[PDB]
């Protein structure tokens, strides 16, 4: 945390054409990997 | 015992790696060993924080932004304190804690939202307070027969009324 | 535009002649990277894959089906 | 990011690994030509876009007459003429950025006050 750049490293592990698969991976990632706070709630504001 | 020596092998490595190249070599190992006894002083290879924190003050030294902490861990910075630091954000280095909070501030400036705040006038009393802050606006509801609405807003209790 | 085209060449002897052209063709050049074909070209597009595969081309070649015409000669 | 297309048939070159000298090959898929590409990046995404507000300069602007005229100098020839508009990339969330662009010079500028 402590960089002035901050990157994830990541590959897959393997037991050809793995540029779509890392596309659909990457594309999950973003989109369904929760992080924190309750769904269907968006940006929140406080009033006084 | 493995990962006892094996942090002690990095941290005999990092600070050989020094620009002090210390000849007080076993000074400095006795450094490194004190600070894994006092970093095993948290869990003793029973929780993964133990090896979090580990990656917390080996990246800090490695970092170069910034370099001058190895000289200032090798001349000081007594790490039974630094086992209880986690305090990562207030060290390496002061220009990057500046900005730390600078970013907290304009975070804690963007959360706070809408205010709008009901410009005013002073004709008028409230209708249960019984005094002059009054607030207004104009717009026509109704069919065309008719002038605006005249809506009311108290502001010294915050009371709504209306005049035809 | 074929209509507006006319046409002016130098003969050998200097000779300057005056054709009115009537049409114009183009040509592309066609099969030149043995192309492939309508069935398996649908059971490709079909949506059973995530993405085609690759190099989908160069193992059917590899596997020899649907050679150019030059091959073919 | 750009694409490469196959000199010898007018398609873009596709990633291909080589198995065994690990190179980036970018190869045909219509023919069999291939290529060594520069850098290991392929794929780029962009999540965030903030650019475009300088756009459609055409060599002459100064011919519409809607354009509006101001006084600033063109800090490359010092000429009292200048034309300026908005800035052109409409988001919700742009700024009121003013180009100055003076017709002698032929030359943009801005007044940004950061
Ligand atoms: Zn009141
Ligand atoms: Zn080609
Ligand atoms: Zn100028």
């Amino acid at each position: 945390d402590n960089d002035e750049k901050l990157i994830i490293r990541c590959r897959v592990v393997r037991p050809a054409e793995e540029d779509h698969m890392l596309k659909k991976i990457e594309n999950t990632m973003l989109e369904n990997i929760t992080l924190r706070g309750v769904e269907n709630i968006e940006r929140v504001v406080m009033m006084k | 015992h493995k990962l006892r020596d094996q942090v002690l092998k990095a941290l005999y490595d990092v600070l050989a790696k020094e620009s002090e190249h210390p000849p007080q070599s076993i000074l400095h190992t006795a450094k490194a060993i004190e600070s894994e006894m006092n970093k095993v002083n948290n869990c003793d290879t029973n929780e993964a924080a133990y090896k979090a924190r580990y990656r917390i003050i080996y990246s800090n030294v490695i970092s170069k932004n910034n370099p001058d902490l190895k000289h200032k861990i090798a001349n000081g910075d007594i790490t039974p304190e630094f086992l209880a630091t986690c305090d990562a954000k207030d060290l390496a280095p002061a220009p990057l804690k500046q900005k730390i909070e600078e970013i907290a501030k304009q975070n804690l400036y963007n959360a706070q939202g809408a205010t709008i705040e009901r410009s005013v006038t002073d004709r008028f009393t409230c209708g249960k307070c019984k005094e002059k802050k009054v607030s207004y606006y104009q717009l026509q509801t109704r069919s065309a027969d008719e002038p605006l609405t005249t809506f009311c807003t108290c502001e010294a209790c915050g009371n709504r009324w209306k005049f035809s | 535009n074929s209509d507006s085209y006319v046409l002016l060449s130098v003969e050998d002897d200097g000779s300057f002649t005056m054709i009115p052209a009537d049409k114009v063709y183009k040509f592309t050049a066609r099969n030149k990277y043995a192309t492939l074909t309508i069935d398996e070209a649908e059971k490709r597009m079909d949506k059973k894959s995530g993405e085609v595969p690759r190099w989908l081309m160069k193992h059917l070649d590899n596997i020899g089906t649907t050679t150019t015409r030059y091959d073919r000669t | 990011t750009t694409f490469r297309f196959c000199r010898d048939c007018n398609n873009m070159l596709y990633p291909r690994e080589d198995k065994e000298n690990n190179r980036l090959l970018f190869e045909c898929r219509t023919c069999s030509y291939v290529e060594e590409a520069g850098s290991p990046l392929v794929y780029r995404h962009e999540l965030i876009t903030n650019i475009g507000e300088t756009a459609g300069v055409v060599q002459d602007i100064g011919s519409d007459p809607t354009l509006p005229r101001s006084d600033r100098e063109c800090p490359k020839c010092h000429s009292r003429e200048n034309v300026f508009f908005q800035s052109q990339q409409r988001r919700k969330d742009t700024s009121m950025v003013l180009f100055f662009v003076c017709l002698s010079c032929s030359h943009i500028f801005t007044s940004d006050q950061k």
